[PDB]
């Protein structure tokens, strides 16, 4: 059983928002959580990261908030555009190899 | 004795930053003019710079004490306590990493010999070099991590390993993460050059995963590095005037300056790359001052 | 000038028959005394023998134009060999293109392929087992449906080996080829000095059983090839000394044909420190008797 999991595939639309539920096991409660973009996996670009508390952090068009009661940190990507599509990662920061879970983000136009 | 060079053709020599034959010889003003390569660096007096090793078999490789584990969601994970490739202990000092450690960035596929408790086999691991990682790589501290996707444990036995490079994904010719984001001692950037002078590049192509060939350059063939390291010449001036001649006929192709700091410059004012024949040889002419003006190519 | 050697320690040098660092230095009278290795062969005057290349990166590798095929056997590769610098291979006075493996077994090779780019591991039987690298044609295969590979030029590097035997491979479908002569001759009581590394075998459980020897480090080969010394006698008297102290460890004879002999009468292997250096003393006749080790 994995340390952090979420949706394998999410889809959003132009100017819309999408929400990614990164669930983790209880042991990772007091660790920093983050949302990463791109490949190679281990050199991905961190878009936003918590300070290991429950306070919401927002950078550019991405926000993150850690729920340390239900052990879920929620990533919101807002004002979506086509260039946002690609490979992302739920991340937990620790010494060495991070627990990471791949989330593929599909972006389409509004019908 | 007076400095000399072996009459080896570049096409027959060993690349100094990726373990492959030298395939090209060129200048290219559109590339970064002062690269900070850590392998392939030597002074003409024989002093090895950066992480440059004597042997070409050390290039872009490493050795380590390996401790293995399986972690669901990652696969088989390796914690490498780095050693020097001859088995001696690595001591953090005035270089960025153990000798021969990769001096470029990307996701490196490495091969090590493994064994289980459950015969010997060769296992391919993924190791992120840089430019930045979320793995806290610190070869300067003797600490690197690698992993491979697996549904269940490979039941690997801990022990000493030699890691050889198999391929590279997302290659970037920038120095890797040597110390978890902290600064490290580095060989200085290659240079300086006079106005109109550009770096002579010995080129090979590395196996890559992401169809155009992936070029990587070095300042000198590995044979020239061991040549200077073995001869310990006395340095008399700022640079050596070299002539690159055809091996069979002796025809002159270009003249260049081998600076005492271990890099070759040509006088070239073109915009794009200029490739040269690889079946020539370099001959030392004389010592010249730094301001010696080369004939343009 | 008089022949000299670089003061490089063996443990810092490059093996000449398998692409790996030199890890050991030994004599072993229980091993074949006159091996017919084709790589790692050079005269003291600089003449390269057999398939010996200048660069260690050519060792146990090859280059070819690859033509791929699927046989419901698996994916099959037909390699039309070229020299590793891209020049045409022409069958001549050596067994194969320069650097081609000079041992036997089933070799796992890795080449760049395109279906974009990937690295694919093929199985290549060296034999004797219809391989003909002397003719410029060798075959490899991989168990598989078709991989839809695109034909093109390749460089094949060794990953591991299955069923290793230190005998020459099948160079010409079992027929003869021009070969560098067997290493030797030796005086009575003289044995070959071996520079040892370890290859990656898939059928051995002990790492110590993966040994492969060569006659000289690759750095000594390029040293002689670059200097073109004049040969004055049958052999050179060498002294192997500790680098830090200068203490003499043993004396040996570097025969002009490119192999080192020690006088040793023991039954089993005798390993030596790898942090010493060789120094040329003088020219000696063939009958010069070494002090035993
Ligand atoms: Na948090
Ligand atoms: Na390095
Ligand atoms: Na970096
Ligand atoms: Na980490
Ligand atoms: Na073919
Ligand atoms: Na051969």
């Amino acid at each position: 059983e994995d340390p952090v999991t979420g949706p394998e595939e999410v889809s959003g639309q132009e100017q819309g928002s999408l929400t990614v539920q990164c669930r983790y096991t209880s042991g990772w409660k007091d660790y920093k959580k983050y949302w990463c973009q791109g490949v190679p996996q281990r050199s991905c670009k961190t878009l936003v990261e918590t300070d290991a508390s429950e306070q919401l952090v927002k950078k550019n068009r991405v926000s993150i908030r850690d729920n340390q009661r239900d052990f879920i940190f929620t990533v919101t990507m807002e004002d979506l555009r086509m260039s946002d599509a690609g490979i992302y990662w739920c991340g937990i920061t620790k010494g060495g190899l991070d627990p990471m879970f791949k989330v593929t983000v599909n972006i389409g136009p509004v019908p | 004795r007076m400095v000399d060079l072996p009459v080896l053709q570049p096409r027959l020599c060993t690349h100094a930053r990726w373990p492959a034959p030298i395939y090209g010889l060129l200048v290219d003003p559109s590339l970064p003019s002062n690269p900070q390569w850590q392998n392939g660096r030597v002074h003409v007096d024989g002093t090895l710079l950066g992480t440059t090793p004597v042997s070409g078999s050390w290039v872009s490789c490493f050795a380590a004490e390996a401790a293995y584990e399986f972690q669901s969601g990652t696969g088989e994970v390796a914690t490498f306590t780095l050693i020097e490739q001859d088995g001696s202990a690595y001591v953090p000092g005035d270089r960025a990493a153990p000798l021969g450690y990769p001096d470029f960035s990307g996701q490196l596929e490495i091969e090590v010999q493994t064994e289980t408790t459950k015969k010997l086999k060769v296992t391919t691991f993924e190791m992120i070099l840089g430019p930045t990682t979320n793995v806290d790589q610190a070869p300067y501290q003797g600490r690197v991590y690698a992993s491979l996707t697996a549904v269940a444990s490979l039941d690997l036995v801990d022990g000493r390993v030699r890691a050889v490079p198999r391929s590279i994904y997302g290659f970037q010719d920038v120095i890797p993460e040597y110390n978890d984001g902290l600064l490290v001692p580095l060989a200085p950037p290659i240079g300086p050059f006079l106005p109109g002078e550009v770096l002579l590049r010995f080129r090979t192509y590395m196996r890559q995963l992401d169809a155009a060939a992936e070029a990587i350059d070095c300042a000198l063939p590995q044979e020239f590095i061991s040549w200077f390291a073995s001869n310990a010449f006395t340095v008399q001036s700022d640079a050596l005037l070299l002539r690159y001649r055809n091996t069979l006929t002796g025809q002159l192709l270009f003249e260049c300056k081998l600076y005492s700091e271990g890099y070759i410059a040509l006088s070239y004012s073109g915009s794009g790359p200029l490739t040269f024949p690889t079946d020539g040889f370099f001959e030392v002419v004389s010592w010249v001052p730094r301001l010696f003006q080369l004939a343009s190519v």
